[PDB]
RNA sequence: GGAGGUUGGCUUAGAAGCAGCCACCCUUUAAAGAAAGCGUAAUAGCUCACUAGUCGAGUCGGCCUGCGCGGAAGAUGUAAC
RNA sequence: UGUCGGCUCAUCACAUCCUGGGGCUGAAGCCGGUCCCAAGGGUAUGGCUGUUCGCCAUUUAAAGUGGUACGCGAGCUGGG
C-alpha cells in the first residue's frame, strides 16, 4: 500500500471508497495501485 | 551384447533403476546381466557427463543409450541436454518412463513433449520406442530389456573371441577394463594407454577370480604400476622397450596434436581447415537462446552448413566443454561465463571459446567465419576482476560493496558487469570506489577495496565484478 | 453513439428496400463469427438476396407500408431481415442450409403474401 | 493451426520454418517436398502463405492461399523497397491497368463487391507503400 | 461478436496492432482502431474502444457558494475551551 | 548563573537499531528494497588521540536518533 497526500486513480479498475474517514483506492486489476490517505 | 548406458535428469531414477536391474540377475564402474535374449552389460556411473568425457577420447565406449523421464514432472531441461549428448555421439536413445508408480500416471505429455526434440515415437511416426516402467513396483522390466536387444539391430558382428587385446579403460582406481576386441588371458603384458604392466590380478564384478575375459565383458584389473586417464585405450605388446617406445611416441604425438587443434580449430581457420561447422551455444535467457538458434540455423548453403550440436541456459558446464572438444566445436558464451572445470579443460586443450554481447555479434563473426575473411583478436578484454565480500548499505545511500580484488585492477575509467554463478546481471560504469573511507582512484591487484556501482544497488554476498575497455 | 436524425434515416432504408421486396424471413445471428457470416452474405449476394441488420424497435417503425406487417410478433431478441429481390423465395434455401451446419438461429419466421408461416 | 510465409519453391529446413519440428515434432522434410508439390509457380522467392492444420500425430493440410500485395506492387512498380517516409518519398507509380491484374490475382481472398471495390482495396495499400496510383 | 487486403511501408538478427520512424487508406458490415492495455526472442494468447440483444425511467458531468475531512511527528504530566 | 572530555547515576520523545504485526515488490526459495502499526525489554570490548567525533581490530539479535543549563564539579577528575 502507498501513503501520500494526494490518491487519485491510476486505471480504469481504480475505486475511490471513503472507509472510516479515510480516502482509499482499491483496484481489482493492480494490486499495486492500492493507496490510502490523502 | 551392446554396451548400455542408462542417462537421464536427476532425480529421476537412474540409480534405482541400475541397481534394481542389477539385483535382479563392490563398485568398480561396471556390471552384466545374462539374459536368454543374449547377455548385456552396463556401465555404473550414469549421467552424460560421464559419457561423454571418454568419448571426448576417441573412446567410443558406447552402443546403447536409454533415457529415464518420470510421469510426473517429466522432460526437464536436463533431460533436453542429454538427448543432445546422446544425438551429438550418436546411438539409437531408447526411452523409458520411470515413476509410472505415482498417481500422476499419464505419459501422455511426455510423449508429445520429448517428441518436439527429435525422438519421435512409433505411432507417431516410428523412430524411437517409447516404454513405461517401474523401478519402484518392478512392472517394466521385460518389456525394457526385450527393447535394448530389439532396437540394437545393426549387424553387431566383430568382437572375434581369439583376437589380440583391445579394450578400454574405465575406473582408475588398479583399473577395470571393458574389452572391446580381444581376450586377456591374465600373465599376458598390457599396454594401457600411456602405461606398461602385466596381469596378475583380474578379478571380476563380483570379485571372483579369473583368467577368461570376454568379447564385451567388463574386469578389473591389478599389477600395472600406477593409475592410467580415464578414457585411454589398452591392448598387447610383448617387448617392455616396444611399450616405453610406444609410450614416449604417443607422448610426442599428443603434444603435436594439442597444438594442431589448438592451431585448425580456432574460428579463424574456418573456411580453409563443406566440413559443416559445428557451434555449441549458451545463452543466459530462453529468449536469447532460441532467437539466436534461429539465426544460425541457416548460413550458407553451397559451402558448409552450420548446425548447432548444444544449447542450453546457464554458465559453461565441462560437460559442454567436454562435448565441444568431441565434436570439434566453437564455443559461444552470449552473456554467460565459464566455470572452473572447463576453464580447466579449455587450457588444456584448444577448442576456441569466445564470449559475447550483441546477438549481432555472433551472426556476423560466423559469416566471416564462413567466408574465411574474419579478423583476429576483437571486443574487448578483461583488465580485472574483484570478489564481493560483503554488502552494507547505509540509510543515506546503500550501494557500497566490500571486494577483495583478485587477478587485475579494477578502475573508473572502464565499464562493468556483475555476474551471479557466471550470469551477468547488469552492465553499466562505476560510482564510487574507496579504501579506508578515503576516495581513492585506482585499486591494485590482489588488494581489497569498497565498490558501488551507479543506479544498481542489489548486490550480493558471493557476486564477481569484470572491468572491461572495448578494444579495436 | 446514434442520433435522432440517423435514427429516422435507417428506417427509411429499410422501408425502401420493404417496399417493392416480395420474400422476406427473419433470423438471428447471436454466436456465428463474423468471418462465417462474410461466406452468407457473399452467396445472397450472388443470388440477390438482401441481408440486413436493424434494431427491432425500428423494424416495426421501418415495415408500416402493409408489406410485412405480420411480423411485428416476432420482434423480440436479435433480427436479421432477409429480403428476396428477386424469384420470390431464394432467400431460404440459403437459409435452410446455413441453419443445418452452423448451429445457430432458429429463422424465427417468414413471410410470404400476408403469412405468418 | 499453425502458419507463416515461405518462399515460391523452395521450403528448406531452415529459419523460414523452424518451429514445425516442436509444434507436433514432425517429419518436416515431408512438409517440405509437399510444399514443392505445388512447386514454384511463379518461379522461387516470391513469399506466399501456408495454413498448416495438424491433426493426431502429424497430420498435414495444405492451401497456399494467395501471394500477398506487398511483393505484387514492388514488381510491377520496379523498386524492390518501399518508402520509408510516404507522403513526400514517393517512389514509384502504377496505372488503373496493372491495379485490374492484381487485383484479379487476388479475386479470391478479397471479399469485395465487384471488382470495382477490389481496386481500392489495393490502391489503399498502395498509398502506405510511397507508390502513387494515377491513369 | 470484435473480421478480410495485412506480418501496412521502413528499420531490424527478429519488429507480425503493441522496441523506434512515416503514414493512418480500403472491403464485408450492426460493429470492429493500420489499435488503448497485458503478454512473446518474434509468434501465439487475454482484455478495451465499437455494435446487436436483455432490462423499463430517469441518468451524466462541469460552474458559483455555506460548513466540514485528510495533509498534521517531541521530548517531567492530561497539557493548543 | 563555574564553560570541553572522562567517571557514577539517570529520566523523557519517537523521526524504530534489534525483537513483534502487516501492504507493495523489478517478492521462486534462502536473502533483501520500501512503506505502515508498535517505545515492553535490550541496545559492544580494545589500538591511536585531551578529545566528542573519526579511522582501524575482533564481536553482537542489534551495537538507534535526539531533549534534559550541548542532564549531572555544595557527586568525583583535571588530560584540553
Ligand atoms: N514413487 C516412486 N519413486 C521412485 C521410483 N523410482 C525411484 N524412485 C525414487 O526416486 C528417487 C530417485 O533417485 P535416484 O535415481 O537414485 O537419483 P539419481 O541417480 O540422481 O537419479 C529415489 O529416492 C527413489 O526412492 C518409482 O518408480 N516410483
Ligand atoms: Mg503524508
Ligand atoms: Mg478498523
Ligand atoms: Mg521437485
Ligand atoms: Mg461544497
Ligand atoms: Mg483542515
Ligand atoms: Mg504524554
Ligand atoms: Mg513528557
Ligand atoms: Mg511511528
Ligand atoms: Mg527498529
Ligand atoms: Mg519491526
Ligand atoms: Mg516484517
Ligand atoms: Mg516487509
Ligand atoms: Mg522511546
Ligand atoms: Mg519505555
Ligand atoms: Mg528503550
Ligand atoms: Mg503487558
Ligand atoms: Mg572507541
Ligand atoms: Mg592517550
Ligand atoms: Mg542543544
Ligand atoms: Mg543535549
Ligand atoms: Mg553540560
Ligand atoms: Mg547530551
Ligand atoms: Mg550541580
Ligand atoms: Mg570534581
Ligand atoms: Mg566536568
Ligand atoms: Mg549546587
Ligand atoms: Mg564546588
Ligand atoms: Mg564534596
Ligand atoms: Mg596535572
Ligand atoms: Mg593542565
Ligand atoms: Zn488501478
Amino acid at each position: 500500500m502507498k501513503v501520500r497526500a494526494s490518491v487519485k486513480k491510476l486505471c480504469r479498475n481504480c475505486k475511490i471508497i471513503r472507509r472510516d474517514g479515510i480516502v482509499r483506492v482499491i483496484c481489482s486489476a493492480e494490486p499495486r495501485h492500492k493507496q490510502r490517505q490523502g | 551384447a551392446p554396451v548400455v548406458t542408462v542417462m537421464g535428469h536427476v532425480d529421476h531414477g537412474k540409480t534405482s533403476l541400475l541397481d534394481y536391474i542389477r539385483r535382479a540377475k563392490q563398485h568398480i564402474g561396471a556390471y552384466h546381466v545374462e539374459t536368454e535374449r543374449g547377455m548385456v552389460t552396463f556401465l555404473d556411473t550414469p549421467g552424460h557427463a560421464a559419457f561423454t568425457a571418454m568419448r571426448a577420447r576417441g573412446a567410443q565406449a558406447t552402443d546403447i543409450v536409454i533415457l529415464v523421464v518420470a510421469a510426473d514432472d517429466g522432460v526437464m531441461p536436463q533431460t533436453q541436454e542429454a538427448v543432445q549428448h546422446a544425438k551429438a555421439a550418436g546411438v539409437p536413445i531408447v526411452v523409458a518412463v520411470n515413476k509410472i508408480d505415482k498417481p500422476e500416471a499419464n505419459p501422455d505429455n511426455i510423449k508429445n513433449g520429448l517428441a518436439a526434440l527429435d525422438v519421435i515415437p512409433e505411432e507417431w511416426g516410428g523412430d524411437a520406442p517409447f516404454v513405461p516402467v517401474s523401478a519402484k513396483l518392478g512392472t517394466g522390466v521385460d518389456e525394457l530389456l526385450e527393447a535394448v536387444l530389439l532396437q540394437a539391430e545393426v549387424l553387431e558382428l566383430k568382437a572375434t573371441p581369439s583376437a589380440p587385446g583391445r579394450g578400454v579403460v574405465v575406473e582408475s582406481r588398479v583399473a577395470t577394463v571393458l574389452v572391446q576386441d580381444g581376450t586377456l588371458r591374465q600373465g599376458d603384458m598390457v599396454l594401457v594407454g600411456i602405461n606398461y604392466g602385466r596381469v596378475r590380478a583380474m578379478l571380476d564384478e563380483n570379485g571372483k577370480p579369473i583368467k577368461e575375459a570376454g568379447p564385451s565383458i567388463p574386469v578389473e584389473i591389478l599389477g600395472l604400476d600406477g593409475t592410467p586417464d580415464a578414457g585411454d585405450e589398452m591392448t598387447v605388446v610383448a617387448d617392455e622397450k616396444k611399450a616405453r617406445e610406444v609410450a614416449l611416441f604417443r607422448q610426442g604425438k599428443f603434444r603435436e596434436v594439442k597444438l594442431a587443434r589448438a592451431h585448425a580449430g580456432k574460428l579463424e581457420n574456418i573456411f580453409e581447415n563443406k566440413k559443416t561447422l559445428n557451434i555449441v551455444l549458451k545463452a543466459d535467457v530462453r529468449g536469447s537462446l532460441e532467437a539466436l538458434q534461429g539465426s544460425l540455423s541457416g548460413l550458407g548453403n553451397d559451402e558448409v552448413q552450420v548446425r548447432v550440436v548444444g544449447g542450453g541456459v546457464g554458465g559453461i558446464t565441462e560437460s559442454d566443454a567436454n562435448l565441444a572438444l568431441a565434436s570439434n566445436a566453437v564455443l559461444f558464451g552470449f552473456n554467460v561465463r565459464a566455470d572452473a572445470g572447463a576453464r580447466k579443460i579449455v587450457e588444456a586443450e584448444g577448442l576456441d571459446m569466445r564470449y559475447y554481447n550483441v546477438i549481432y555479434d555472433i551472426i556476423e563473426d560466423v559469416k566471416k567465419a564462413l567466408t574465411g575473411m574474419l579478423g583476429s583478436d576483437l571486443r574487448e578484454n578483461i583488465l580485472g576482476i574483484a570478489e564481493v565480500r560483503d554488502v552494507f548499505r547505509s540509510p543515506k545511500f546503500g550501494a557500497i560493496a566490500g571486494c577483495m580484488v583478485t587477478e587485475g585492477m579494477v578502475h573508473r575509467n572502464r565499464p562493468i558487469r556483475v555476474l551471479r554463478d557466471d550470469v551477468v546481471i547488469f552492465e553499466g560504469e562505476l560510482e564510487s570506489l574507496r579504501r579506508f573511507k578515503d576516495d581513492v582512484a585506482e585499486v591494485r591487484a590482489g588488494m581489497e577495496c569498497g565498490i558501488g556501482v551507479k543506479s544498481y544497488n542489489d548486490v550480493k554476498v558471493g557476486d564477481k565484478i569484470e572491468v572491461f575497455e572495448k578494444v579495436e | 453513439a446514434i442520433k435522432l436524425e440517423d435514427k429516422k434515416a435507417i428506417v427509411a432504408e429499410v422501408n425502401e428496400a420493404a417496399k417493392a421486396a416480395l420474400s422476406a424471413v427473419v433470423a438471428d445471428a447471436r454466436g456465428v463469427t463474423v468471418g462465417a457470416m462474410t461466406g452468407l452474405r457473399k452467396e445472397a449476394r450472388e443470388a440477390g438476396v438482401y441481408v440486413k441488420v436493424v434494431r427491432n424497435t425500428l423494424l416495426k417503425r421501418a415495415v408500416e407500408g402493409t408489406q410485412f406487417d405480420v411480423l411485428n410478433d416476432v420482434f423480440k431478441g436479435p433480427t436479421l431481415i432477409a429480403f428476396s429481390n428477386e424469384h420470390p423465395g431464394a432467400a431460404a434455401r440459403i437459409f435452410r442450409e446455413f441453419a443445418k451446419g452452423q448451429d445457430k438461429f432458429e429463422i424465427k419466421a417468414a413471410a410470404f403474401e400476408g403469412q405468418f408461416l | 493451426y499453425i502458419k507463416l510465409q515461405v518462399k515460391a519453391g523452395q521450403a528448406n529446413p531452415s529459419p523460414p520454418v523452424g518451429p514445425a519440428l516442436g509444434q507436433h515434432g514432425v517429419n518436416i522434410m515431408e512438409f517440405c517436398k509437399a510444399f514443392n508439390a505445388k512447386t514454384q509457380g511463379q518461379e522461387p522467392g516470391l513469399p506466399t502463405p501456408v495454413i498448416i492444420t495438424v491433426y493426431s500425430d502429424r497430420s498435414f493440410t495444405f492451401e497456399t492461399k494467395s501471394t500477398p500485395a506487398a511483393v505484387l506492387l514492388k514488381k510491377a512498380a520496379g523498386i524492390t523497397s518501399g518508402s520509408a517516409r510516404p507522403n513526400s518519398q514517393k517512389v514509384g507509380t502504377v496505372t488503373r491497368a496493372q491495379l485490374e491484374e492484381i487485383a484479379k490475382t487476388k479475386q479470391a481472398d478479397l471479399t469485395a463487391a465487384d471488382l470495382d471495390a477490389a481496386v481500392r482495396t489495393i490502391a489503399g495499400s498502395a498509398r502506405s507503400m510511397g507508390l502513387n496510383v494515377e491513369g
